[PDB]
């Protein structure tokens, strides 16, 4: 299922750990494009390009895991996330063999909603480096951007109650885990998902008095918002303004 | 035998002196200026703090939880008033 | 005029998860020169002194 949906000014993320205080500020970075077309996946090897954006809304703890790697096989180092109920393990290390996922031939909550120690996916366990243990990552609407630049993988996240709803919610670093490792592909885990890529544009941040981003406006979507970011404000007066050649 | 190939030494501290102009280097944050506490509020995550000129306003120190500004210590010109020479000589 | 700073002073974040050389060097039993130990220190601060 590959049904298509807008994203209503969602994926910002905090670009530095500096603070600013009533400022506007204007950054090029990787970022998903305002208003951009989203996929929704339902009950296949994403490409997994310049980055991701993953969201995911329900009421129960299905939904925990990732995998991500460029070939999947023993030529290459791959990497692994996934959530217990009490804690995360992220460990980079490789697996060769995926006979495939599990899945009871019942799999009915209508009786039993009990799953717990059937979690074996990895067929081999070979030589590796990297090894992170810390407090959940899961918990509303779960926001993640994942990045891999210079060697570097960044996790963001943020809890969004809901009632790709509109607003602005900015996402605040997570875990700077450093793999090293190259990724192009990936891949979600089961005991509903948003997924869009991330484009090299440029942004201009509002940031509030106790330091938190509030609006954005994306300087690559109509002229007006290119007005914008020339006169670096967010109201322009009367006039005609040189935006760019 | 310990062969070589996030590896680092222990980088030591130095304590923390306020309200005078010191050099200081927080996490390779290097500069000069007058170390002075702060009423602002940082987010967890955050550790400078940068104003509209892009010059570090405050820095949080990494040992303990506390948020402290950065000013330069006094600089400027200085001018000598005298009258004419042969009319007198103080200045 | 210009004021001159009086000191220098360099913070860093507390030492900790340092590499474990403690186990390493005192092991209560070695292995044979054929099957030598290894053990890949990674991500950790050494403190070689
Ligand atoms: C982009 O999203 C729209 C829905 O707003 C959809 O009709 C269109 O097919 C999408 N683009 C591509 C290349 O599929
Ligand atoms: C987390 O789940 C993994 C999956 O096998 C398990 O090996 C590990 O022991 C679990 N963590 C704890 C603290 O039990
Ligand atoms: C780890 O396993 C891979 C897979 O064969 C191998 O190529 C590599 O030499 C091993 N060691 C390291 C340090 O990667
Ligand atoms: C990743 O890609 C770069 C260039 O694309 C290459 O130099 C490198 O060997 C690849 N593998 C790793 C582990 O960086
Ligand atoms: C900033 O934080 C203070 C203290 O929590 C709060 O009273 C104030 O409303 C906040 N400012 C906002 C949310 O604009
Ligand atoms: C570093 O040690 C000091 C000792 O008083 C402690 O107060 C501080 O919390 C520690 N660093 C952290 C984790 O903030
Ligand atoms: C200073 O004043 C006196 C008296 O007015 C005068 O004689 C003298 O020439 C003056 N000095 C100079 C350098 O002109």
């Amino acid at each position: 299922t590959q049904s298509y949906t807008n994203s209503f000014t969602r994926g910002v993320y905090y670009p530095d750990k500096v603070f600013r205080s009533s400022v506007l500020h204007s950054t090029q970075d990787l970022f998903l494009p305002f208003f951009s077309n989203v996929t929704w996946f339902h009950a296949p090897v994403l490409p997994f390009n310049d980055g991701v954006y993953f969201a995911s809304t329900e009421k129960s703890n299905i939904i925990r895991g990732w995998i991500f790697g460029t070939t999947l096989d023993s030529k290459t180092q791959s990497l692994l996330i996934v959530n217990n109920a009490t804690n995360v393990v992220i460990k980079v290390c490789e697996f060769q063999f995926c006979n495939d996922p599990f899945l009871d031939v019942y799999y009915h909550k209508n009786n039993k909603s009990w799953m717990e120690s059937e979690f074996r996916v990895y067929s081999s366990a070979n030589n590796c480096t990297f090894e992170y243990v810390s407090q959940p990552f899961l918990m509303n609407l779960r926001e993640f951007v994942f990045k891999n630049i210079d060697g570097y993988f960044k996790i963001y996240s943020k809890h969004t109650p809901i009632n790709l709803p509109q607003g602005f919610s900015a996402l605040e670093p997570l875990v700077d885990l450093p793999i090293g490792i190259n990724i192009t592909r990936f891949q979600t885990l089961l005991a509903a998902y948003y997924v869009g890529y991330l484009q090299p544009r440029t942004f201009l941040l509002k940031y509030n008095e106790n330091g938190t981003i509030t609006d954005a406006v994306d300087c690559a979507l109509d002229p007006l918002s290119e007005t914008k970011c020339t006169l670096k404000s967010f109201t322009v007066e009367k006039g005609i303004y040189q935006t760019s050649n | 035998v310990l062969s070589f190939e996030t590896v680092c030494g222990p980088k030591k501290s130095t304590n923390l002196v306020k309200n005078k102009c010191v050099n200081f280097n927080f996490n390779g944050l290097t500069g000069t200026g007058v170390l002075t506490e702060s009423n602002k509020k940082f987010l967890p995550f955050q550790q400078f703090g940068r104003d509209i000129a892009d010059t570090t306003d405050a820095v949080r120190d990494p040992q303990t939880l506390e948020i402290l500004d950065i000013t330069p210590c006094s600089f400027g010109g200085v001018s000598v008033i005298t009258p004419g020479t042969n009319t007198s000589n103080q200045v | 005029f210009r004021v001159q700073p009086t000191e220098s002073i360099v913070r860093f974040p507390n030492i900790t998860n340092l590499c474990p050389f403690d186990e390493v060097f005192n092991a209560t039993r070695f292995a044979s020169v054929y099957a030598w130990n290894r053990k890949r220190i990674s991500n950790c601060v050494a403190d070689y002194s």
